[PDB]
C-alpha cells in the first residue's frame, strides 16, 4: 500500500531557491528564473529512473521572503512588497529584462501576491504533444545525443511589482514542487554509479559491491 | 454573509497536505493516454524478478564478471566448504544492490519471503553431489558436513538436475541474528577424458508474494 | 466520565524547546532536533506508567518565534522567514549540516511555513513492527538493559530556509505533543521515588508514607 | 466563489482544540492489534481493588516491613485502644499512598462509599473479641469501650472468623469534618501452651462501585 | 458558531482563480442583447477561410 506508485513518487520537495532584488547594477540580478526538469535534484532523479515513460500533473507552491539591503538608509515604512510570478508554457516568448513587453502577454499564465498571506500555488497539466514523458532517449535531437524536444515542460519567471524609482530590497523564492496522478511504463534497474552532470548519464565505473573477508565468512552470532 | 469562524491551521504550508488547486491552463485538452506495454502499479512487481547474486565478493575481483561465480574445484574434496552466507537482504553486501535490496533499502521496515535459486554451469558429462543446508536466525552456522546433515538440507545431483530452489520464511531487519546457508562437497565431481577440470554455480534471489514495506524514507546510496 | 482512558491521557503538553540561528560558527547552533520519545517529561511519563503497553497516534504543533541579533547593524527592511520542519521515520537518514543532502530526500516528510500564519501541525501515525509500545522492558537490546528497539519513534529537524550570505537571527520553537486514539494494557502501581534519568528505573530508597504522632491519634473535631 | 466570512477565533492555537489534521505518512499501514490480556477501559477499575494500609505510620518505622502491621498485645487489657483513625482518602497520611488515594489525588472533586476489611494474622490456637466502631462526620472519636458501644459497632471474635469488612457511604474531600474508626479489646487474647503470645492484625482498603471524579489535574507528589 | 479551520492558499491573489465577487452597481438593468449577424463562438471559424499567399515574396 505504500509501495503503489502514487504513495513513492507524490511528495513534495524544493528543486529551486534563487534570489532578486529591486534595484542593481546589473539587469539580470533583478528577477529569477527556472527551467522545469526533473534533472537536477538528485533524490528525485533516481526514483524518475525506475521507470522508462511518465506521466503526471505538477503542483508549484511558493515561499517568499525578502530583506532590507544592509546599505545604509533607515527609518523607512514601507507598505508590504507585490511580487509577479510567470508561467511561460512551451513555445512562449521569454523575457530578457524587467521592462519587457513579454510580462504583460495575455497567454503567459500569471500569479500576483503580496506578502503577509498564505503561500501562492499553482497546478499545470500533463502539457506534450505526445503521450508520455521520457527518461531516456536514445536518439538525436534533430544534433545532440539523447534530448528530445517532446520533454519540453516550460519556465517559472519572478519579479518586483514596484513602480518607478523603488527603494532597494532583496527578496529570496523557494519553489516547492510536486507531481500528481501519475502514471510509469517499462521498469529499469536502478542507477549504481553516481551522477555527473545534468544532461547525459555519463559515470565513472564502479564496484559491484563491497568486499568482505571469504567466501565462507558467516559472523559469530551473539 | 454565512457567519464563519477560522481555526488553527490556517493560511499555513504544509508539505504534505492534500487540497484542491487552481489550473493555470484551463482552455487546454490533454493528449489522450496511449496503451504502452509494461505498466507498473506496484513496486513490489520489480522486486519480484530474480536477479543474480555477487556472491564472490572478495578482494581483486570487484569489477570483474568473476563477483558472480562461485567456484567449483577438480580432484576429491568430499567435506569441504564450497560456500556460506547470512541471509540479510538490505544489509549485507552480498545481497544489498541487487534488485530486491534496491527497493527495500527506500524503506525502514519490511518483512516476508525470500526465495533462492542456484544453477550449475558445468559440461553436460560431469556428475557430483552437493549438500545444502539452512539454519534458522539464532543458530550458529554448521562447522562440518555432517552437523549440516543433522539440520534441515537437501541433497542436490547435479547429473540429475541443474537447478535447485529455497524458500525462506522468517526475514525481518534491525552479530547479526539472522539465519544462514552452506553448501558441501558431498561426494566430488567426476568426469570423464577430454572434458574441462572446474566449474561454476550461480544464485538468484527473489521475493515471495507476501513481502510488505513501511516507512518511505531516503536511500543511502546517492 | 473522566476518568476513562481517552479523558486521562489525551492532553496536549510542551516537551521540548530549542533555539536555533542562521549564521554562527558552531554549525550545530544553525538547526535544532528531537528523538521523540515520552520520558523526559515528568508528568506525562508517570501517567504513562500506569500501563504496561500502550497504543495512540501522534499529533505535533509548533510555535515558532524569531529575533533580530543584538549584535549590531539596524536600518533593516526584511520579509517574513521561512522555516522547514523535517521528521525522520524510524530507519532514516540523519542531517549533521544544514546544508545536508538529506534535507531532501523524497521520503523524509516536511513542512514549509512562513511566519504571520496559523501554527504548523502534523499528524503521526503508530509507527511500529510490534503490536503495541512498552514501557518497561525487562530484558536486553541484543548490550543495554531496559531497551528495546521496537520502541523507536523517530527525530524532528528544524531549521532556516534562506538562500545565501542570510542576515542574522535567532529563533526558537515549541513543540506540543498529544496522543489521540489510546490503548492500554496491565496496569501497574503508581511511581513511588523520584525520577534519577531518563533511560533507567533507577531510585534512591524512600519512606512508604508521612508519620503522625501515635497509631490512636484523630484531630480534634471542629 | 462561495462568499465566506472569517469569525473571532480564526488562526489561534487552541491547547485543548480538537480539529481534523494531515498525516505526514499517508501510505503506510499500520501493524494490526494484537489480543493482548488485561485491557483497561477507566481508572476506577485500578482504584476498585484492594490495597494494604501503613496504619502503624510512626517514628522509627517509615521504611521497614512492620509499618503495615497493628500489634495485638498479650495479656489481659480489656477495655485499651487497638488503634484509630479519620476516613479521609486523599488528604490523610495513612490512605494517601495506596491505590485509591493515588488516584484521587488526580482530581479535584470526588465522592462515593469505601470499604475497609480487617484481617488476623495469628495463630489458630489464639481467640478473643474485638469491638470495631464507626462514627459519623462531625462525631468525636468515642474515649471508652463502654461509649463505642453505644453508637455502630460490631463485635468481632476471631476463633470464628478471621476477617471483617466495612462499607461507609458518606466520603467526599474538602479539625477534618471526617467520619473516624476504632478498635478496642474486648476480652483480651487467650493461648494454649506452646504458641506465640503476641500478634497482628492487617487492614485493606478499595472503593465501592459507585466512585465518581471531576476536574482533572496535577498530582503533588513529582 | 460553525468551527472552521483555515487552509493554505487563503488570502493570496491567484492571477488565474474563479471566484464569486461583489457587484459594485447591483441596481442596474443591463441594456438586452441585440440579434447582431455574424457571431463567433470559436477562432478556428477565422482559420478555415481562405486568404491570398504572398509567394513570390523576393
Amino acid at each position: 500500500s505504500e509501495s503503489s506508485i502514487e504513495n513513492f513518487l507524490c511528495r513534495s520537495a524544493c528543486v529551486y531557491m534563487g534570489e532578486y532584488h529591486t534595484t542593481n547594477t546589473d539587469t539580470s540580478k533583478l528577477f529569477a528564473s527556472w527551467t522545469i526538469n526533473a534533472r537536477r535534484m538528485v533524490q528525485m532523479r533516481r526514483k524518475l529512473e525506475l521507470f522508462t515513460y511518465v506521466r503526471f500533473d505538477m503542483e508549484v507552491t511558493f515561499v517568499i521572503t525578502s530583506k532590507q539591503d544592509q546599505g545604509t538608509q533607515l527609518g523607512q515604512d514601507m507598505p508590504p512588497l507585490t511580487h509577479q510570478i510567470m508561467y511561460i508554457p512551451p513555445g512562449g516568448p521569454i523575457p530578457k529584462s524587467v521592462t519587457d513587453y513579454t510580462w504583460q502577454t495575455s497567454t503567459n499564465p500569471s500569479i500576483f501576491w503580496t506578502e503577509g498571506n498564505a503561500p501562492p500555488r499553482m497546478s499545470i497539466p500533463f502539457i506534450s504533444i505526445g503521450n508520455a514523458y521520457s527518461n531516456f532517449y536514445d536518439g538525436w535531437s534533430h544534433g545532440v545525443y539523447g534530448y528530445n524536444t517532446l520533454n519540453h515542460m516550460g519556465q517559472i519567471y519572478v519579479r518586483h511589482v514596484n513602480g518607478s524609482s523603488p527603494l532597494p530590497m532583496t527578496s529570496t523564492v523557494r519553489m516547492y514542487f510536486k507531481p500528481k496522478h501519475v502514471k510509469v511504463w517499462v521498469p529499469r534497474p536502478p542507477r549504481l554509479c553516481q551522477y555527473k552532470n545534468a544532461s547525459t548519464v555519463n559515470f565513472t565505473p564502479t564496484n559491484i559491491t563491497e568486499k568482505r573477508q571469504s567466501i565462507n565468512y558467516i559472523p559469530e552470532t551473539v | 454573509g454565512l457567519p464563519v469562524m477560522n481555526t488553527p491551521g490556517s493560511n499555513q504550508f504544509l508539505t504534505s497536505d492534500d487540497f484542491q488547486s487552481p489550473s493555470a491552463m484551463p482552455q487546454f485538452d490533454v493528449t489522450p493516454e496511449l496503451n504502452i506495454p509494461g505498466e507498473v502499479q506496484n513496486l513490489m512487481e520489480i522486486a519480484e524478478v530474480d536477479s543474480v547474486v555477487p556472491v564472490n565478493n572478495v578482494e581483486g575481483k570487484l569489477d570483474t564478471m568473476e563477483i558472480y561465480r562461485i567456484p567449483v574445484q577438480s580432484g576429491n574434496h568430499q567435506s569441504s566448504q564450497v560456500f556460506g552466507f547470512q541471509v540479510q537482504p538490505g544489509l549485507d553486501n552480498v545481497f544489498k544492490h541487487t534488485l530486491l535490496g534496491e527497493i527495500l533499502n527506500y524503506y525502514a521496515h519490511w518483512s516476508g519471503s525470500i526465495k533462492l535459486t542456484f544453477v550449475f554451469c558445468g559440461s553436460a558429462m560431469a556428475t557430483g553431489k552437493f549438500l545444502l543446508a539452512y539454519a534458522p536466525p539464532g543458530a550458529n552456522a554448521p562447522k562440518s558436513r555432517k552437523d549440516a546433515m543433522l539440520g534441515t538440507h537437501i541433497i542436490w545431483d547435479v547429473g540429475l538436475q541443474s537447478s535447485c530452489v529455497l524458500c525462506i520464511p522468517w526475514i525481518s531487519q534491525t552479530y547479526t541474528s539472522a539465519g544462514n546457508v552452506t553448501c558441501w562437497y558431498q561426494t566430488g565431481i567426476v568426469v570423464p577424458a577430454g572434458t574441462p577440470t572446474s566449474c561454476s554455480i550461480m544464485c538468484f534471489v527473489s521475493a515471495c508474494n507476501d513481502f510488505s514495506v513501511r516507512l518511505l524514507k531516503d536511500t543511502p546510496f546517492i
